[PDB]
């Protein structure tokens, strides 16, 4: 029942900053024999195992670069990136074993850039698709920073809740931004039973929230 | 050399049940505890639990004693997680890891993937550009699609501009739906044609798809 | 029918060490063999001659390799200082009296590298309770000494070590038995038995994450610890555990020696205060062990 809790959740930040991430413990981690804290940091890459970079809360392991560091001791934690990199980009745990595993929340890292406010489109469903019975409303974000948004479908004003799902791209390498596409699902007489379909966009780009319909 | 190899793919109907193997080498099977991680999609890391190989102990997370047992065969030097009623939120990856004094070893991870369906090509749908300022949106819908290896591309490849292809989502029924769009100049809307090119491979489906404005 | 021999069924050494193997029967010529093989055709057996005790100026032992260190009556016993991987297989103890051979095989198997030892521990390890871990290792020889160390993650275990040594017909081994009394904090730690040679050198480990039984551990906190609390206030105390084998079954909390009713959860709150509330409190997490309870926390209301 020790839990681990990470902050930030999510970091962005330039080129060659240092960057610093904390992770607290409920309890004391420090073993009373080795006097060792039982902490360890990992990187991890979207589909492949995370990667230890340190252990006993302050050695960096075998072949790990320079920039990583790990330090404090007890009960407060701070693994320090001390010139941010490219290939650095990575969702970092912070993990505590003792005798059972727990595991932090996880900080995302991403790369800080100027807010760029979305580009909203919003497409109906093809005739192709109506032929089948069922309609699908995609609504488009393409290119906006931060990656906070906010969509939500509306149909004659009423509010949408369990019928849509959203996928959201990696940061993109060349402009650092994000893109999202949600499906909105309907069955064919839903469908033809209601006017205006439209998707509200709300983000922090954005002075007043967007709606296309 | 001191390696943790894990099972392939698995895809399971609900209701049922799934073993993932974790087949350790170079080293003492019985000489390190043997845990078993779970990671949702979009999720971090949560521990599930461990055995001990040398006399079959096991200890489990609280929220997973009444979904996980851990078991443990010496003469394979192959350790096992086993899932017993499967629901939508069990689709996840599964990592077996064990720690030494000074690192940790992690196997490859294994993903769960809960659905009741088979193998099945997608329906391509256009997503029509139109007038709702020198930049329009178009792409294409690839939907109802199982399992999810699926490839878009634009032009034959000719086009990398604008292009977006989302992660793809698994829906309620089970089937995968992806979107692929392409952000273009509007003055190019309805002259230099576009056209998907979908293939998803496990059904042998190849899709061309001209995505014409209304 | 006319010979009988006593001696270990397999002897267990690697490459530069030394074997020494106990023998007993019950002469007129010693021959020491490798993987005898009996040709029919010439009717004798070949193969590689280790030792023969008919060679006359015959050197001291210890300036040979294979030395013969028994009797014309009782003993048979080995030495071989160096062995070599080329030495593994079949030993044939090929013994000549007055009028009958006889072609005694004994099995010596070399490893190229140190064999590692084999940690026996209790089934049942439990806090403040003593028990013996025993490291066992098949292999003692006088030319080599070796010694059995402990280790805690990594680092010399503090406890005294006891070493004996067994050379008999029946078994040759190294064991050390350490006895030390674990605690909770030994639950998931790493112990490991090393064998070295005279040097604090590596040859061989075998190693255990140790599984250590324990009632739970408790730690309490409260919310207004460093302030006042007057009536009406609110108040959060919470329940931690730092660790429990097995798991944990409930959660209770108690006030001055009797349990609360209806506060079963790992957050004590008392919102809106009366000074009644004053008092010693205190959590209770169970285990199939038994039950733990964290300290006391007084909280006096203010009026
Ligand atoms: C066939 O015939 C051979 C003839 O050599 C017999 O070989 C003898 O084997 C015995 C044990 O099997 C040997 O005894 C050992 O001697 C070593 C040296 O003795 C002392 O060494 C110094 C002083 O020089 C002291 O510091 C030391 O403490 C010893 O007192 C020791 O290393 C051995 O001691 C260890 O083992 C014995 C029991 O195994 C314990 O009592 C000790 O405490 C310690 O654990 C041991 O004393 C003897 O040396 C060999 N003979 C010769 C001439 O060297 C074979 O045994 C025999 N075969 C059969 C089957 O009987
Ligand atoms: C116990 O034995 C293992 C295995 O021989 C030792 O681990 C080796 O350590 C060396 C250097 O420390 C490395 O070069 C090897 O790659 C390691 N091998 C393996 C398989 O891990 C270990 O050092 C020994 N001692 C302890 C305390 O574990």
């Amino acid at each position: 029942d020790i839990q681990l809790t990470q902050s930030p959740s999510s970091l962005s930040a330039s080129v060659g900053d240092r960057v610093t991430m904390s992770c607290k413990s409920s309890q004391s981690v420090l073993y009373s024999a080795n006097h060792k804290n039982y902490l360890a940091w990992y990187q991890q890459k979207p589909g492949k195992a995370p990667k230890l970079l340190i252990y006993w809360a302050s050695t960096r392991e075998s072949g790990v670069p320079s920039r990583f560091s790990g330090s404090g001791s007890g009960t407060d934690f701070t693994l320090t990136i001390s010139s941010l990199q490219p290939e650095d980009i990575a969702t970092y745990y912070c993990h505590q074993y003792l005798s059972s595993w727990t595991f932090g929340g996880g900080t995302k890292l991403e790369i800080k850039r100027t807010v760029a406010a979305p580009s909203v489109f919003i497409f109906p469903p093809s005739d192709e698709q109506l032929k089948s019975g069922t309609a699908s409303v995609v609504c488009l974000l393409n290119n906006f920073y931060p990656r906070e948004a906010k969509v939500q479908w509306k149909v004659d004003n009423a509010l949408q809740s369990g019928n849509s799902q959203e996928s959201v791209t990696e940061q993109d390498s060349k402009d650092s931004t994000y893109s999202l596409s949600s499906t909105l699902t309907l069955s064919k007489a839903d469908y033809e039973k209601h006017k205006v379909y439209a998707c509200e966009v709300t983000h922090q780009g954005l002075s007043s929230p967007v709606t296309k319909s | 050399q001191v390696q943790l190899v894990q099972s392939g793919a698995e895809v399971k109907k609900p209701g049922s049940s799934v073993k993932v193997s974790c087949k350790a080498s170079g080293y003492t099977f019985t000489s390190y505890w043997l845990h078993w991680v779970r990671q949702a999609p979009g999720q971090g890391l949560e521990w599930i639990g461990y055995i001990n190989p040398r006399n079959d102990y096991t200890e489990y997370n609280q929220n997973f004693k009444d979904k996980a047992t851990i078991t443990a065969d010496e003469s394979t030097n192959t350790a096992y997680m086993e899932l017993s009623s499967l629901r939508s939120e069990d689709t996840a990856f599964y990592f077996c890891a064990r720690r030494d004094i000074t690192t940790f070893y992690w196997g490859q991870g294994t993903t769960v993937t809960v659905s009741s369906a088979s193998t099945k090509g997608p329906s391509v749908f256009p997503l029509a550009p139109s007038s709702k300022g020198g930049t329009a949106a178009l792409g294409c819908l690839v939907k109802d699609y199982f399992p999810e290896p699926v490839t878009v591309s634009w032009n034959s490849g000719a086009l990398t501009s604008g292009v977006h292809t989302f992660p793809a989502v698994l829906q309620s029924s089970g089937l995968y739906s992806l979107s692929s769009v392409v952000t273009v100049p509007s003055s190019s809307l309805g002259t230099q044609t576009y056209i998907c090119n979908v293939n998803h491979k496990p059904s042998n489906t190849k899709v061309d798809k001209r995505v014409e404005p209304k | 029918s006319k010979w009988v021999f006593e001696h270990p069924e397999t002897l267990y050494a690697w490459e530069g060490a030394c074997v020494w193997i106990p023998c007993t029967y019950r002469l007129e010529s010693f021959i020491l063999f490798h993987n005898p093989e009996y040709n029919k055709q010439t009717s004798k057996f070949d193969g590689t001659r280790l030792y023969e005790s008919t060679k006359d100026g015959k050197v001291p032992s210890e300036q040979k390799r294979v030395q013969f260190l028994g009797d014309k009556n009782k003993n048979c016993t080995l030495s071989i200082h160096p062995v070599h991987l080329q030495d593994s297989g079949q030993l044939g103890l090929r013994m000549e009296s007055k009028t009958e051979k006889w072609m005694e095989r004994i099995h010596l198997q070399v490893s190229e590298r140190p064999f590692p030892p084999h940690i026996q521990l209790p089934p049942e390890i439990q806090e403040s309770q003593e028990v013996t871990l025993t490291c066992l290792l098949q292999f003692s020889c006088y030319g080599y000494p070796i010694q059995l160390q402990w280790l805690l993650e990594g680092v010399p275990m503090r406890q005294a070590a006891v070493t004996s040594t067994s050379l008999t017909i029946k078994s040759v081994f190294t064991r050390s038995e350490l006895k030390f009394s674990p605690q909770w904090s030994h639950h998931g730690k790493i112990v490991t038995c090393q064998l070295q040679d005279a040097d604090g050198k590596f040859l061989s480990n075998d190693t255990v994450q140790l599984n250590v039984k324990h009632t739970p551990k408790l730690e309490i906190k409260v919310t207004p610890s460093d302030a006042i609390v007057r009536e009406g206030d609110s108040v959060t105390m919470t329940c931690e555990v730092s660790s429990s084998n097995p798991e944990y079954t409930t959660v209770s909390w108690l006030k001055d020696g009797t349990s609360l009713k209806k506060q079963n959860t790992f957050t004590l709150n008392l919102r809106e205060v009366t000074k009644d509330q004053s008092g010693k409190y205190c959590c209770q997490v169970s285990n199939d062990v038994g039950p733990g309870r964290s300290e006391e926390v007084f909280l006096q209301v203010q009026y």
